[PDB]
């Protein structure tokens, strides 16, 4: 009978050891997946980090976040655009003196034939302004030239 | 480039798309008995 | 393995033992594909992988933010752009 | 022959738990270093 329990206990400790060891890379995993909760708690929810595909795929907005069984869930709300025109833009425009100016966060395109400043994500478009402009003091080659601009 | 203009396809409507994730920050915390797993209340089992 | 070939390869042992390796559900050209057209999505219009901008201006607008004014970068286009490609040389000629 | 072959699978079964478990961490291993690879596309190929 001690042979043969003694067969039982090996076989029994040698699954606690497996399940222990599966338990502890499971747990490993899931306090890598909370720590990666937090920091999009931190900078999705609380704030929005400089960073592009962290909170979600696409153009993030905003996120929020719910409790969920064993966990989070998070709620990445995105920009997504409907519909598209197909524009001619310029990436940069030597103006003036030979200054050349880059658009800020768009692009500079020619509507009702002169120089005018869009958005990158939604066509509407502005006058040229400092609002809207990156200033160098020596244009780019291959900057559309436009010395009639400012 | 032609002229200096490059052809892009700018945006002129949009929406607010929601996508939904769940990230595991908790598991069961399971625990085990192991001299009552391994032996349950058996006297030679728990001597062995 | 099968295919009458005189060496006893060690993958033959180990397949025939039951260790096999199996092939990815994406083969690795397929990956290959997709960092290619990660590439070229950067140095041809909309630039969808480079900030919407053409990749030499990326580049410029990127030393500028390190504090480099923007007329030298501006004037040192072509030696910029050499030294780019020096830069991605040295890192192929560094695989031998 | 039966307890000469429970001492073979006893041993292949134990070198078989091993190279799991040896297995699982390695893959763990490289979850994470897919996830920052994927980090340094989305934040240094990508973007910046
Ligand atoms: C944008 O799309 C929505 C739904 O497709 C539509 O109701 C709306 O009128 C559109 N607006 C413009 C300016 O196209």
């Amino acid at each position: 009978a001690q042979v043969q329990i003694d067969r039982l206990i090996n076989g029994r400790l040698t699954a606690l050891n497996a399940y222990v060891s599966q338990q502890l890379s499971d747990i490993s995993l899931v306090k890598f997946g909370a720590a990666l909760a937090m920091e999009k708690v931190n900078e999705c929810v609380k704030s929005q980090s400089p960073r592009i595909n962290f909170c979600g795929n696409g153009n993030h907005i905003l996120s929020l976040v719910q409790n969920a069984p064993y966990g989070l869930l998070f709620m990445h709300f995105s920009y997504k655009p409907i519909s598209f025109k197909t524009v001619l833009v310029s990436p940069g425009l030597c103006i003036s003196g030979d200054v050349g100016i880059a658009p800020k966060q768009g692009y500079f395109i020619k509507h009702n034939d002169h120089w005018m400043f869009t958005g990158s994500s939604y066509y509407y478009p502005e006058p040229i302004s400092d609002k809207n402009v990156v200033f160098m003091n020596t244009c780019s080659v291959n900057f559309t030239k436009a010395p009639l601009v400012y | 480039s032609v002229g200096g203009l490059y052809e892009i396809k700018i945006p002129t409507n949009f929406t607010i798309v929601g996508q939904e994730e769940f990230i595991q920050t908790n598991s069961p915390k399971v625990t085990i008995d192991c001299s009552l797993f391994v032996c349950s209340n058996y006297a030679a089992c728990h001597d062995l | 393995c099968t295919g009458g070939s005189e060496i006893r390869d060690l993958l033959c042992v180990q397949s025939f033992n039951g260790i096999k390796v199996l092939p990815p559900i994406l083969s690795e050209s397929q990956i290959s594909g997709y960092t290619t057209a990660a590439t070229v999505a950067a140095m041809f219009p909309p630039w969808s992988a480079a900030a919407g901008i053409p990749f030499s201006l990326n580049v410029q607008y990127r030393i500028n933010g390190l504090g480099v004014t923007m007329d030298v970068l501006n004037k040192n286009q072509k030696l910029i752009a050499t030294a780019f490609n020096n830069a991605l040389l040295s890192i192929q000629n560094g695989f031998s």
